[PDB]
């Protein structure tokens, strides 16, 4: 059981890491294109 | 024991709907026969004035080729370039100043806009 | 004073247009329909406003105005026995006005301007008066609702209003500089009320349950956490605490609660609850109710509104208990607001600043000296509901690092008809050592030692369960049989308590102390007898048991006599035992 | 069995005829009214 | 009517128009294209520079010259009437059965006004759903939000159809005596297919339940925004009926998962940052606004009870949608794949199924007084029987005591008859009697959760009707 | 356009025992077959195209390896149609789109295939569509969105992907043409999720639309046990409505036998949890009987040899007879164990050689072998007494 | 790398078992590099120059220290040259790719610099198409005696199969050969585990008239027995060794002997007949009735051989 908990929490942490990575990427690209379209006005 | 009342109710509703659509067809008949009667100029003038007042700065007053006599003077004094068009029966078409907007004002437009509001009083006068 | 129009309705609850003089975090009436909004981002002439209700139906060109004030709550007489929403609006008057539905764009005053109150001045013209000093006296449901100078007001009295009887808008006292002190005032929600000094938790807050008041005490101004499992009857415990504690004032707050909350939060409190003295409990009660489908801003600000009211009543000169109904829904509302503000998540989608908000809320409670020199205390009992019963979620982490006591509920405990279903194993309290001296000087010198002895007995009984279940109880040894029997007797006759009974509902400190003394005396006699040679079965049928276990339903006056006679009966039992 | 459905029909046509004939005598005023509001 | 031309941008489901100051937020517009076809769209943004239009249809005929934009309504409303009973609508308010449009008594906003908390009251009366396991262990109560948890292949639609065409109340059981309460069902379909549509038509037509039924049907291929609008329309109709004509409305939502998917895609279409698990951060409040507009009030006789149906995405309960549903609702009825595989209908799993207000829905005046104790005893006995059944697979029935074999037999009979009620319709009395007969298999005295009086009153009857009669 | 939609009431043949028995698909139905690489999707699609019952088969290779297409092209002209006997190529129409072909052609190929399928349906035929991959379609959509600079949805897929998939799948059905003629289209969709992830968005959007679902697993593929259908994770929703057709066409009690087979499999799967913690020796004999019967069913009825020239195509009647004899044998084994007879002697009974070797018997000779099996099975238990 | 070098050295068709063609001209090896290390490069150069084949093998070296972007062009140039050779002069060409991980590195870097829409772990979303532009440039053409065979080498980072690169490659290619760390630690070369391995064109390379007809049955029986042995190992991990029956120990012996002999070969070169005789000897261990997948005649005319008769 403790090994199962260890594997579960490790995988959960990895998936949370990927989620945070892709959401930061999306916000960054949205901000970049917003700024560029605004300066192109 | 129950399908009977369902079929009775649906027959009643479809009969009422048929009567209502007949009323609508009669209304359309009454509307499309107006121009022969000499009350046509008054209708076209009302539509023109309401279209122009709802569209500030209108540059043009589109109309029918056969509707020049009743609206030409008003269009000229308003300071717009009016032109003819075989379309827009029973109404006039205002044009915005920028040319990107317009208001079309045929009677059928008002009729099928306000038919849904009509339905209540039509029902309660037909059967109330 | 600042007026503008609407430029860009970019979606739900988003506005922007030139509002040059607007300042940060001001409540704004928006549109011709007068929707309430808050300014969160100033840029150039324009500024952004977030609306509480959905912005459906609006269009550009609608005028926008600012109230020049942040979020604030009106504090004055007439707030007791009332019901308010998340943003301090009267629900009953709204019901009478706009019907069963809460229509958007309705305006209501928190304090009714019609009811007149008997004014009683306390100063004469020419006297110096500072913020926090007492000024007037008004009765409200049995006790005086005093009148306080606003915290940031200082001056000399020009003239006072005569005794008379007046409405809330009537300005009673005018300072020499010309300002007019109305019967009430307002305080911004996100600024703690100023205090002279903060004191220490050197006195206990008497809840009324033996298990709580003994094993996990909470001092005057501490914080407590309880889980929210279904079937444990948290309503019963909450009601018992509200009506049996030593707190002068009880404030109930519920944010983001399930749909069927009125079932127990709006029917029993008005009627089913009666204080130890008087008629209805409602006359000394204030509620902030906010169901799920209310706009998120209320679900987020209700906690601050409640704690602000609590601080007001603490500076008033009373003792107030504040019960947050649920913080999981509050964190849910915080996460929704974050998703509205597009701040990147930290863990499980929660904003990084969650712990800061929890600390800034939970630190407001305590026992302090008011600005008027009086003593008061705000004590908070916060409830947290884990998403699946797991404490590992971040909100429980941030809560357990700031609470002084964390009681444990469980549906299984009540599944075996044991009430109150307060787990006595995982719970902890950090008020014990500081409360030890007062316990010694007011209950018994050995009282902490008795508590430690009962804790040791509980630990021993817990450490022997598996050898019982695996093998069978009756097949064990006489010492172990004795310890199991005494642990069972304790856990079924001292920890347990009925709530609905007239007698058992409330229990003083010394009643529990004497009960523990009798139980431990019987335990000592039993140990002596079994070591001597007398078996467990005779002990099981000694005449002392059916009387000592029956002590729960005796009144306070008779307890000294019943206690001394039961001690003598224990003495006589050993004479039969040896 | 089926006589119940038989008079189900019979009164269904009865109701349909009743509503149609009741309405047919109330058409002119409705047409005039509708034409009145629709024309400004 | 005003026409806005000047299309400047076309991409996917969004297009821009200029000088549209007279278009309020959320207003619905039509699109007249070169071919003359009239499309639909909702304005999702407005500004002095221009306005944004989202189009819930295909865009394979547009251009920048011949396309025109005009308004049809300030706010998406719905025309309602009482005579709508028996009709079927396509989710945007269009009848589809083939009868002329109804006459609206009054037009209402789809997004209703939230209910004042002081108006509500404690629910007290149940509903005889017709399914014995539901009617005994998870007794539905008026004004309750009781969801049903489905599986990948489990037949939720058939269960919904049976509940809809078997539901009724029991005034005679209470002190009411005679029947006087009008009753109706509002049925919502979101993201359904041809097979489901045809099956629902047949089920609601053959048995004659349509005449008291209202249907809102939306195909899967149909646009997403219509799927968004449909549940709000259903709830609006239900609220109006209940609070203006004293009806009791039993609302059914066939899918919340398709609704959530459509909401997520629509939110992403506006370039909005997603939150936890990629779903919108506000999905909790939207689910609440759909669910929470149901209950009982004071001074009125109406009552809205709601049974949303959702399928767990991968049989999991930690998914955000069922987690939020558990936050909002008052329990759940968990279907089990095992019983469906084994051949039992309907595959309802009593072990994890749970209700919350059921404690106040059973008892004398509301039901018979033996409801709660019998339910608890049955639950515990079934748990024991299942455990001992798994134990016998290694030990063996020879090496077990009497009560273990009696539990094994009782559990087998329980899962063979009490849960396998099939297409038949039962009453509360028959379910209670069958439960009594099944408990009669167990030796007396074991029923620790049952008082002596009821044991003396009812114990002894055995299974007689179920095997001899349908 | 179509005149009317008709409820599906006739099964669509596949030629595979497990597919055409446990998880049937109606004439106008849809069935998704996702899985990881190496599960043998190419063989499955090829066999389904070869041995179907529809008149015209439309093959759509949406972004797949060209070698399989070349094998099909050079192989079909050497196979007689099971229905007419002509070269199978005449009834088969192929749409070719290799992986290295330009990206923007995959969606066009898919739409061309579905449109041609609808056309041949309108002509009054039976049409079976093989969309060899939808993950390639989704990848092309994502690639377009990449340089379109939109705000992508979950996992970088465009938001309208679910709507596109729904529109693609919904075109199938059994309808009456504008000329008043009956026809149908069958869609066999395949998904290649990244790394065998059945939880990916596209597959989940599929599970909420299609009425039949099939699954493949790596462990069975390693054992080479084709078709390698993970029975636990696969389900069908067309089973109920097909009962009267089965009764009138194959056997009156066939559905009951199928449900008994499913019950046996379910009990075996339930016992597997205890098996994987205690071992088979500690169990009772009557439960070892269940385990071994499940093994026999797995390795003698579900398994099919995709290359054997006699067992490649199987009729429904043959599988029905196999199931009948299997269940009869199991019931007799239960009755014998009821008489204190152990299981070890049962596993040594020689009739199991016939049971295993049965499936290789030709189509027409099968009834005689089935009669011999019935009498031998009855004797093997009755003679021992 | 050693496996690739050995395969290149020993590869040759067997027309004697088919009868068509009698030239047996050795293959032309094409070496393409993507960030190779110096040690591996020296190994490959020494092997190819020892084999006596460098006179007919084109090497496209691209070291690690070389500029990163140049990795994007070496595979394409190598494939173009190989295709030109094979389809202009019918040379039988075998192509060796040094590393695809560096190709993915360069592609991901150039894509991220352009800020495209990434994939699962930041890889470009058109990586599938990019790899299809490479791998599908292989095979044979109707009416020509040329041949193009690709033997790419890629490294799973965390010994992982769900990684985007191996997953996409397996989707694109017809089967693969996977190695195993546990076998490598136990001193076995080559550490090829037959379970995860697969070749989709197996059925077209066997049968009567090509090698021998009993190939398929032998292979499938070996897979079945090995899978049984693995499951029995897993069961023994808990239940121990005492409760094992006779046939379970038989399967365990078959599995461990199989791993020790059939897989472990120590750089020696075997013909198809030697391997088939070894396989028959291994199968002789199991009871003759357990070979349910094998036809009776093959068992009759091939079974019974004992292991020590192959070597002592």
């Amino acid at each position: 059981i403790p090994g199962i908990r260890a594997q579960i929490r490790f995988i959960q942490q990895v998936l949370e890491q990927r989620e945070r990575e892709d959401t930061f990427r999306l916000k960054r690209i949205k901000g970049k294109i917003e700024a560029r379209e605004a300066e192109e006005e | 024991e129950s399908a009977g009342e369902l079929l009775v109710a649906t027959a009643r509703t479809q009969a009422r709907g048929e009567v209502l659509e007949e009323v609508r067809r009669r209304v359309r008949e009454a509307l499309e026969a107006l121009p022969q009667k000499p009350e046509w100029p008054e209708v076209v003038r009302k539509l023109a004035l309401e279209a122009l007042e709802a569209l500030p700065g209108a540059k043009a007053l589109v109309a029918n080729p056969e509707d020049l006599p009743h609206l030409e003077a008003l269009a000229r004094e308003r300071g717009v370039e009016l032109q003819a068009e075989p379309a827009l029966r029973l109404g006039v078409r205002a044009v915005g100043a920028e040319g990107k907007t317009q208001v079309e004002n045929s009677l059928l437009a008002r009729l099928d806009r306000a038919w849904d509001a009509l339905s209540s009083k039509v029902a309660q006068a037909l059967w109330g | 004073m600042i007026q503008g129009v609407i430029q860009k309705i970019a979606g739900p609850a988003v506005i922007a247009k030139g509002m040059l003089g607007a300042r940060m975090y001001d409540i704004c009436k928006v549109g011709e329909e007068g929707l309430v909004g808050e300014i969160i981002r100033l840029d150039g002439d324009t500024a952004f406003v977030q609306v509480y209700e959905d912005t459906s139906g609006l269009k550009v060109g609608e005028p926008v105005v600012s109230t020049g004030l942040p979020l604030a709550v009106e504090l004055g007489p007439g707030m007791l026995n009332g019901i308010y929403d998340g943003i301090q609006r009267p629900l009953e008057r709204i019901r009478e006005k706009t019907g069963i539905y809460i229509t958007r764009g309705v305006v209501v005053h928190a304090l009714d301007r019609e009811k007149k109150w008997a004014w009683t001045p306390m100063v004469k013209p020419g006297d110096e008066v500072r913020g926090g000093m007492v000024l007037g006296t008004v009765p409200e449901f049995g006790f005086t609702h005093k009148i306080l100078v606003p915290p940031d007001v200082r001056g000399r009295v020009k003239e006072v209003k005569p005794a008379g009887e007046y409405t809330v808008e009537e300005p009673v006292v005018v300072l020499e500089d010309g300002t007019e002190l109305k019967m009430y005032h307002t305080w911004p929600v996100r600024r703690a009320r100023p205090v002279q000094r903060k004191l220490d938790p050197n006195t206990p807050f008497l809840t009324g349950m033996r298990i709580l008041d003994v094993l996990f005490p909470v001092a005057m101004g501490g914080t407590a956490a309880i889980p929210g499992p279904f079937g444990a009857g948290k309503s019963v415990t909450q009601q018992s605490l509200a009506k049996w504690s030593n707190a002068d004032v009880v404030v109930y707050v519920g944010c983001g609660e399930r749909g069927n909350e009125m079932t127990d939060v709006l029917v029993e409190f008005p009627e089913l609850t009666d204080p130890k003295t008087g008629g209805p409990l409602m006359h000394r009660t204030v509620l902030i109710a906010n169901t799920s489908n209310m706009p998120v801003a209320a679900r987020e600000a209700s906690i601050y509104v409640g704690v602000t009211i609590a601080e007001y009543f603490r500076d008033q000169g009373f003792s107030v208990a504040l019960m947050a109904d649920s913080t999981s829904r509050w964190a849910e509302a915080l996460r929704e607001i974050s998703s509205r503000l597009e701040e990147m998540p930290a863990e499980e989608g929660y904003p990084p600043y969650l712990a800061a908000r929890l600390a800034a809320f939970y630190e407001r409670a305590g026992k302090v000296i008011t600005l008027g020199g009086e003593e008061g205390a705000v004590t908070i009992v916060g409830a947290v509901s884990p998403p699946g019963g797991d404490m590992s979620e971040p909100v429980t982490q941030s809560t357990l690092r700031i609470v002084g006591a964390f009681w444990r509920l469980d549906a299984s405990l009540a599944f075996r008809r044991h009430f109150p279903a307060i787990n006595w194993n995982g719970s902890y309290s950090l008020f014990t050592s500081a409360l030890d001296p007062w316990y010694r000087e007011n209950v018994a010198e050995d009282y902490p030692e008795l508590r430690d002895a009962i804790s040791e007995l509980l630990q021993r009984e817990a450490g022997l369960q598996e050898i019982v279940q695996l093998v069978g109880p009756d097949a064990l040894q006489d010492a172990e049989r004795l310890v199991i029997e005494v642990g069972r007797i304790i856990r079924e006759d001292f920890l347990q308590q009925n709530a609905y009974h007239e007698v058992d509902a409330y229990c003083s400190m010394k009643k529990a102390y004497g009960i523990m003394k009798m139980i431990l005396a019987f335990y000592k006699e039993a140990e002596a007898a079994i070591k001597r040679g007398v078996s467990i079965d005779e002990i099981l049928q000694l005449p002392v048991l059916e009387r000592i276990g029956r002590a729960r339903y005796v009144s306070e006056e008779e307890f000294p006599a019943y206690f001394e006679e039961a001690m003598k009966e224990i003495q006589g039992a050993f004479k039969a035992l040896a | 069995t089926e006589a119940l459905l038989a008079r189900y029909r019979e009164r269904a046509e009865a109701e349909a005829k009743a509503v149609r004939e009741k309405a047919m005598a109330r058409l002119d005023e409705a047409v005039a009214l509708v034409l009145k509001e629709v024309l400004p | 009517k005003k026409e806005y031309t000047g299309i400047t941008y076309i991409s996917g489901p969004l297009l821009f128009v200029e000088n549209a100051k007279d278009l309020a937020y959320g207003a619905i517009v039509d699109i007249k294209d070169g071919t003359g076809r009239v499309r639909g769209g909702q304005v999702i943004e407005v500004s002095e520079e221009y306005a944004v239009i989202q189009v819930f249809e295909e865009t394979t005929g547009l251009d920048l010259a011949t396309t025109s934009v005009s308004l049809v309504e300030d706010v998406a409303r719905l025309g309602v009437s009482k005579e709508m009973l028996g009709r079927r609508f396509n989710g945007i308010g269009k009848p589809i059965d083939g009868l002329p449009p109804i006459t609206p008594e009054k037009r209402l906003p789809i997004t209703g006004l939230p209910l004042n908390p002081v108006a509500r009251r404690k629910p007290e009366q149940f509903i005889q759903t017709g399914i014995s396991t539901i009617d005994v262990m998870n007794t539905l109560v008026r004004g309750q939000k009781l969801p049903i948890f489905s599986g990948s292949g489990l037949p939720a639609n058939e269960i919904a159809a049976q509940i809809a065409r078997q539901a009724t109340v029991r005034p005679d059981l209470s002190g009411e005596g005679e029947k006087e309460e009008p009753f109706a069902v509002v049925f919502a379909a979101m993201g359904i297919t041809q097979r489901e549509l045809s099956y629902f038509i047949q089920e609601f037509e053959r048995t004659g339940a349509l005449s008291r039924s209202v249907l809102f049907l939306n195909k899967a291929d149909d646009p997403t925004i219509e799927r968004i609008l449909t549940p709000r329309m259903a709830l609006t109709v239900a609220e109006y009926l209940a609070f203006e004509h004293d009806y009791h409305v039993l609302v059914i939502l066939t899918d919340m998962t398709n609704y959530c998917e459509a909401l997520r895609e629509i939110g992403a279409a506006r370039e909005e940052i997603p939150g936890r698990r990629g779903y919108p951060g506000y999905m909790y409040t939207d689910l609440a606004t759909i669910y929470e507009r149901a209950g009982v009030v004071e001074g009125k006789k109406g009552s809205v009870t709601q049974i949303p149906i959702l399928s767990m995405p991968d049989d999991d309960r930690t998914h955000p949608i069922p987690d939020l549903t558990g936050y909002i609702t008052e329990g759940q009825i968990q279907l089990s794949r095992e019983l469906h595989r084994k051949g039992i209908y309907p595959p309802i799993d009593p072990l994890p199924s749970l209700s919350r207000l059921m404690n106040n829905g059973v008892g004398k005046g509301k039901t018979r007084e033996d409801h709660k104790q019998v339910s608890d005893q049955l639950y515990s006995a079934y748990a024991n029987g299942v455990d001992i059944r798994k134990l016998v697979a290694i030990i063996g029935e020879d090496a077990l005591t009497e009560n273990d074999r009696r539990y094994l037999q009782f559990a087998d009979a329980f899962e063979r008859f009490f849960i396998n009620q099939g297409q038949q319709n039962r009453s509360i009395e028959e379910s209670l009697q069958i439960a009594w007969a099944l408990l009669s298999m167990l030796p007396q005295g074991e029923l620790k959760r049952i008082s002596k009086d009821h044991i003396g009153k009812y114990y002894g009857q055995k299974l007689e009707e179920i095997w001899g009669a349908p």
